[PDB]
């Protein structure tokens, strides 16, 4: 069981690493610091769409 | 005048005092009336009955 737990802990540390290090041009995505951002897809002001990633 | 600080080259900006998150949704109170004076001097009232949800 300790042999299985070592792989579980190694993958557990891998899950946190993916969340922290995943980024788009230096902007973190999966660490929870992205929050919600509005993407402007209109020719006039105020035509954006919210995107959220927990 | 066409200096960038000319009054006619801008307007008046108003901002909400309360921040709303991405999970906020309009409830049973939705009407929003804008009452001001148009450029020609006549009073203009615009009523916005937003959609719940």
């Amino acid at each position: 069981r300790r042999a299985i737990q070592e792989e579980v802990s190694a993958l557990n540390d891998e899950l946190n690493r993916i969340a922290e290090t995943t980024s788009f041009g230096g902007n973190k995505l999966l660490n929870g610091s992205f929050g919600s951002k509005s993407f402007q897809i209109g020719a006039d002001s105020g035509e954006a769409v919210m995107l959220s990633m927990g | 005048s066409m200096r960038s600080d000319t009054q006619a080259m801008g307007g008046k900006s108003y901002r909400a005092q309360e921040g709303k998150a991405a999970d906020w949704r309009v409830g049973a109170a939705t009407d929003l009336t804008l009452s001001y004076t148009n450029k020609q001097g006549e009073a203009r009232e615009v009523t916005i009955n937003a959609k719940q949800g």
